[PDB]
């Protein structure tokens, strides 16, 4: 059981410069048999370069492979649009062989402040029994974001799900979902919903809210 | 929120509110308040001829349903009143036209 | 070299679920050659299955091991899989690849299927209206939604149009989430303000082109002006 | 320095309460204080004066709430306008009489 764990996460890169990716092993790898790959979503993933050192075909020179043992570094000169996707790095010597987590490499963008919107649930919808009451963030840089729900005062946690979208690829940035799911009768025991959104390019917090039977 | 009618209201000058080297000069108030929505057309008609330029129409500001009010100005020639001439202000509202008529005869 | 994966698209839990990797234009002969599977659950990284060498050799994950079968048969010229005890977090799409050598692993990669794992069936998917509640902040623009929910399997398409039937360029579509069994996904759509100070169409039409049913519900504008 | 214009406008002949509207334009500087007087008194309450607006010139507007009793009765309504020092006033009376 070899585990691999690749560090940063995410990491916020600008096109023509120098990507470095780590990745990270827990016990020295035979023959150094350590192989790249490259997947975009949607799509199937694709090899890059077998052996951490010899490249495939239909692969680019720009990709270089370095390091040995427990340490490979990839380095890729001259970066593109189109490379900004995940990739993983794996180790065909163990037989069984395990995969690592990926790192995602993201445009390098200015901070946008996100608008924020909350459409209350329609009357149609709690006839249902379920009532959804929704938090967008559009237009944000970094995609790291605090979206937090607050009802009488009180905090909510473990009924969030979160949803994000992937980045613009004309506006290099991010949105993201926020649903708040309830009973119906809870809902009718509350008077005022709203999210706060906290953003680094912000000074303070901005706070949204409406009145039950105003909408 | 709520519907309701304009009000159409109509300022004139009086018999000494002429100034100004000759020929004198003056100005026309029509005003509409406590309407709904925000929305709003005002036009100046005179004699049934539509008024296209000497006229300036203020932005429409808030004064319980919500509340607006707008201001327009429509400056006039002395002469052309003193030959008892008719000027409507013309709003429109969802639709629907209101007029007003006013005139200098007693 | 090319692969091509089927299987049924959707599978009740604790059932078993059979998948084919459908190649052609090699045969497993050469020494070094093997087919493995790898499956990657959204919003995770790939996982490793199992992989089968030739002259029948097979192994397995220890953390999977007595789970799973492989077996092959030349003369289909394509690898069975046969997986047990469904479990709802298991739910990924797998892929086949070859390897030619023993360095060059996974060269060749197929499209993949999705294998959805919900005890739920595929029914119609459900439109709700939404209506911004916004007050005190114009801002630049009015948000408008549309909330399609009850939906299986995942597979969307978002399309914008006014009430004279005209075009509209969203391009804002979130991903689903499992929440309760099933998947639910919200989208909306940017609007000037200026359109809807003008035209007298105070609605505009939500469809979605999902393999359940055609139905297309309006959300009402709520017009600022 | 400039002396406002003051000018007071009136109801119709023909019927329309009302308003009392007094404007001055073309003032320098901003600040200018506008009131309201009734046969020679000074008014208390009903008057409003709304924020001065830009026409460099400037515009400030002034409203007064009035009965049609009251002014058909040929009462007298003056504006006070003070400006630099300066107090101008215009008497206004009805036309038809
Ligand atoms: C459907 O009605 C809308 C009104 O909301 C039309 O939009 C207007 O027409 C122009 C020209 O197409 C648009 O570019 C603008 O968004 C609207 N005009 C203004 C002044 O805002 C739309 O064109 C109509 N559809 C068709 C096919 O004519």
């Amino acid at each position: 059981e070899i585990v691999l764990t690749q560090s940063p996460g995410t990491l916020s890169l600008s096109p023509g410069e120098r990507a470095t990716l780590s990745c990270r092993a827990s016990e020295t790898v035979s023959n150094d048999k350590v192989a790249w790959y490259q997947q975009k979503p949607g799509q199937a993933p694709r090899l890059l370069i077998y052996g951490a050192s010899s490249r495939a075909t239909g692969i680019p020179d720009r990709f270089s492979g370095s390091g040995s043992g427990t340490d490979f570094t990839l380095s890729i000169s001259g970066l593109e649009p189109e490379d900004f996707v995940v990739y993983y790095c794996q180790q065909y010597a163990s037989s069984p062989r395990t995969f690592g987590q990926g790192t995602k490499v993201e445009i390098k963008r200015t901070v946008a402040a996100p608008s924020v919107f909350i459409f209350p649930p329609s009357d149609e919808q709690l006839k249902s029994g379920t009532a959804s009451v929704v938090c967008l963030l559009n237009n944000f840089y970094p995609r790291e974001a605090k979206v937090q729900w607050k009802v009488d005062n009180a905090l909510q946690s473990g009924n969030s799900q979160e949803s994000v979208t992937e980045q613009d690829s004309k506006d290099s940035t991010y949105s993201l979902s926020s649903t708040l799911t309830l009973s119906k009768a809870d809902y009718e025991k509350h008077k005022v919903y709203a999210c706060e959104v906290t953003h680094q390019g912000l000074s303070s917090p901005v706070t949204k809210s409406f009145n039950r039977g105003e909408c | 929120v709520a519907e309701m009618n304009p009000n159409v209201n109509v300022f004139v000058p009086p018999r000494d509110g002429f100034s100004g080297p000759a020929p004198r000069k003056s100005k026309l108030i029509c005003e509409a308040t406590n309407f709904t929505p925000k929305p709003i057309t005002v036009s100046w008609l005179k004699d049934g001829k539509l008024v296209e330029s000497g006229f300036t129409t203020d932005p429409v500001t808030i004064e319980t349903p919500q509340t607006y009010k707008v201001i327009s100005t429509l400056t006039i020639s002395e002469i052309d009143w003193l030959n008892l001439n008719v000027y409507t202000c013309r709003v429109d509202h969802r639709g629907l036209t209101f007029l007003k008529n006013v005139s200098s005869t007693c | 070299v090319t692969l091509k994966e089927s299987g049924p698209t959707l599978v009740k839990p604790t059932q078993t679920l059979t998948l084919t990797c459908t190649f052609s234009g090699f045969s497993l002969t050469t020494t070094g050659e093997g087919v493995g599977w790898i499956r990657q659950p959204p919003g995770k990284a790939l996982e490793f299955l199992a992989f089968i060498y030739w002259n029948d050799a097979k192994r397995y994950n220890p953390s999977l091991q007595s789970r799973l079968t492989i077996t092959k048969d030349a003369s289909k010229k394509q690898v069975v899989l046969t997986l047990t005890n469904l479990d709802p977090v298991d739910t990924a799409t797998y892929y086949c690849a070859r390897t030619s050598g023993w360095d060059i692993e996974f060269e060749y990669w197929g499209q993949g299927t999705l294998v959805t794992v919900s005890s739920g069936s595929a029914s119609a998917p459900t439109l709700f209206p939404l209506v911004s509640c916004e007050n005190s902040s114009p801002s630049s623009t009015v948000a408008v939604g549309c909330l399609a929910q009850d939906f299986l399997p995942d597979s969307i398409t978002f399309s914008w149009k006014y009430k004279n039937n005209s075009d509209i360029s969203s391009t804002r579509g979130f991903p689903s989430v499992l929440r309760g069994g099933k998947y639910a996904a919200t989208s909306q759509v940017l609007l000037p303000s200026k359109d809807v100070m003008q035209g007298t169409d105070e609605h505009v039409v939500c469809k979605v082109q999902h393999p359940n049913g055609n139905k297309e519900k309006d959300v009402p504008l709520p017009v600022v002006i």
